[PDB]
């Protein structure tokens, strides 16, 4: 095994004090440290920890290499969205998870931190676009949306909506409508070798 | 430690204007909303105002709407409510409360000490 | 659009009491967000009572919430000496300003 | 495709201010039209999406043959029974699907338009019948069920019930008893002249 | 054929239910219970169960059935059921929020309730604080109301923490008697040893 022994920085892409928004979901890469995840899984708080490719239980023990999180936050009722070959607003036109994915997503009820009595308003989620989004792809630019047949070039009237639209996270706003921070790790098993993993 | 405190006033003729300001310590203040409470002599207590976080919202109570102004510095990290034209029946007690917001949903957790303002 | 609640309740120490708080639509009998604080004279209110039935860290068990329809109550059991003291009825309607009730003050004989 | 331009009538039936209650789900038959599933594909307010035995997207290259439209009301966290190969209260004693299901189930919560303060009870469903309904059977009798010994007849005796019973929705229900409106696609790629089909060309 | 026939006659007919406070808890096991007579009988009142069906309980196993009985009022029946609140509901005998049993319950007037009076039967009416599910108490020390500290002596802002319920022939159908018992099913790990007749 590799002799580093420097702990993975989890807690502060977990305990971040702000999450982005789905449309620019925030990327990390983690490698060259030793990570546990068993603390991860043991903790209760995390409403959903679903995995695909690799038990919980086992990851203490596979090494895997260049390690990447990918966090947001989202509504709570499409929580389901994110996974592989779930198709839908969020999964089409925010963030789409490949079909031969290996890694976990995690997902927790955040609404003591990110809904607030005025409205959150500084999350926002892409509801206009072209075409769907290809796996792991983020498209950030912004300009305008065009479904009138006409040449709309900068001007938001009719038949142009502009693609960004703002979430209404309330701390009364139901329980589906709650926001839900959400933090997907992907992993992968290359002709390379490893940089980090569980200690022995 | 959570703590809020009110400068307050005191005694003002009818029909002027009055200025009160609410201050906060032991939480970041601009994570929080706020909301100015009333109890009037021998009534039940009931809302006068609501500052959201960051003030870009405002809310006002029906029967005091239109006369009432609430702002917040958060660099200061202080909190103001202006009257004008005071009326006779708005003789009473303010308490500038904290707003549970995602904690105790729909509840005021800490309550200042609150000031009494006759008319 | 004060919710409504009895004006005064009373019972020896030991027993049970009570305690009612009306609305409508959109009030209690609509969102279950119903909160019931109590204002000691000369002293900062304090919630007792938060989300219709939760109770906050450190308040006794004595204090249970309810619910029915569009009316919640309160239910204090063995009372004593420290609940002679108001209690108060909020409501979180459609808008955020909030209903609050009637005073309702508890008295217990000496 | 076949020289065919018309609407099919999706949008009354997903917008009828009228649901049947689950033990008389109401049915209509869908044929001689251009479907465009999308549109509601894209409505995004549908809490619940799921196809059998066809993908979504696919749907609009499809050409099918009939479409049924089954619409009822159910329960919030009853919903998941409606599906194939499921058992429990009510895909078992109201609405049976058949385990080679072939189309659609769309359910979005209606808690707002349907529970009304104080309880609704216009929506009832079956609670005890002698045995499992069949595929796509529907059971309008309300003989009175004898769960005991005593052969009464006509009496709500001690062991005798009234077979339905009513759901009782109030808005001041946690997700789960809220009413949810369910509607069920059923298509069949049955090999007869495609009737209904999807806008290509 | 079939054997051991579970002693459920012992725990319903019985002769000296036992009271509230005090609440009895026999125990079945190792056996093959027949529930079939207990849901035919028509003199019990009250038969509603929590999870299983009552008609379905013979197709059924459990590693455990626990019998508590005792006698209440009539108007406070209802009082004997997950998340209720109430006197028997705090003080006496609370139910878990979650429940997987049934409850019987059925007027006792004839048996008890002498015409003098009966005074045998206590619930516990002060207390300090809530019970936890399946919880007994025989405490029996003067309850503190007040400030000052109770010596052990009844008086004023001191009661002794047992009521005596008092029953008697023509209370009325409200006040009269009720023989309640709740059976709890455990189906721990441990396998399976009651089960229906087949
Ligand atoms: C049941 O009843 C409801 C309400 O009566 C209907 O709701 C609408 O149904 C239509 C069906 O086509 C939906 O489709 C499209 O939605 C677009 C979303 O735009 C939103 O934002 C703009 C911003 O200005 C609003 O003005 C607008 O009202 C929406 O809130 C619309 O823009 C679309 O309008 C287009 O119509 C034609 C053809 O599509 C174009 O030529 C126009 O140029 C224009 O772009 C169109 O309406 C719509 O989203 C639904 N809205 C809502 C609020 O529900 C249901 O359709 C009806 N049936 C069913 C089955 O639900
Ligand atoms: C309590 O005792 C009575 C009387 O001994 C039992 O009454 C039985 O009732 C059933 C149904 O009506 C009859 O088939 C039996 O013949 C009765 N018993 C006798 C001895 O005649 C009653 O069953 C007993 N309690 C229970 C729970 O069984
Ligand atoms: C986030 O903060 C909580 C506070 O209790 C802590 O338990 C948790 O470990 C932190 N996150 C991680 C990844 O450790």
């Amino acid at each position: 095994f590799p002799n580093i022994t420097n702990l993975c920085p989890f807690g502060e892409v977990f305990n971040a004090t702000r999450f982005a928004s789905v449309y620019a979901w925030n990327r990390k890469r983690i490698s060259n440290c030793v990570a546990d995840y068993s603390v991860l899984y043991n903790s209760a708080s995390f409403s959903t920890f679903k995995c695909y490719g690799v038990s919980p239980t086992k990851l203490n023990d596979l090494c895997f290499t260049n390690v990447y999180a990918d966090s947001f936050v989202i509504r709570g009722d499409e929580v389901r969205q994110i996974a592989p070959g779930q198709t839908g607003k969020i999964a089409d036109y925010n963030y789409k998870l490949p079909d031969d994915f290996t890694g976990c997503v995690i997902a927790w009820n955040s609404n003591n931190l990110d809904s607030k009595v005025g409205g959150n308003y500084n999350y926002l989620y892409r509801l206009f676009r072209k075409s769907n989004l290809k796996p792991f792809e983020r498209d950030i630019s912004t300009e305008i949306y065009q479904a009138g047949s006409t040449p709309c070039n900068g001007v938001e009237g009719f038949n142009c909506y502009f693609p960004l639209q703002s979430y209404g996270f309330q701390p009364t706003n139901g329980v589906g409508y709650q926001p839900y921070r959400v933090v997907v790790l992907s992993f992968e098993l290359l002709h390379a070798p490893a940089t980090v993993c569980g200690p022995k | 430690q959570v703590q809020l405190v009110e400068s307050g006033g005191g005694v003002v003729q009818p029909g002027r204007s009055l200025r009160l300001s609410c201050a906060a310590s032991g939480f970041t203040f601009s994570d929080y909303a706020i909301h100015w409470v009333r109890q009037a002599p021998g009534r039940g207590l009931e809302p006068v105002a609501l500052i959201s976080y960051d003030g870009n919202n405002k809310y006002y109570a029906d029967s005091v709407k239109g006369r009432f102004t609430i702002s917040r510095d958060n660099s200061k990290n202080v909190l103001y409510l202006q009257m004008n034209s005071l009326r006779a029946d708005d003789t009473a007690v303010y308490y500038c409360a904290r707003d549970a917001e995602g904690g105790w949903v729909a509840a005021l957790d800490y309550w200042g000490q609150g000031t009494l303002v006759t008319v | 659009s004060a919710l409504t609640q009895p004006r005064s309740v009373s019972g020896s120490p030991g027993q049970s009491v009570t305690i009612s708080c009306t609305g409508t639509s959109s009030d209690v009998g609509g969102y279950n967000y119903v909160s019931w604080y109590q204002h000691h004279p000369g002293k900062a209110p304090k919630v007792m009572i938060y989300e219709v039935s939760k109770r906050p860290s450190g308040v006794p068990d004595r204090f249970s919430g309810s619910k029915s329809g569009t009316t919640a109550s309160l239910t204090i059991s063995g009372l004593q000496a420290e609940d002679e003291a108001d209690y108060y009825c909020c409501s979180y309607a459609g808008t955020y300003p909030y209903v609050f009730g009637t005073g309702t003050k508890v008295t217990v004989l000496g």
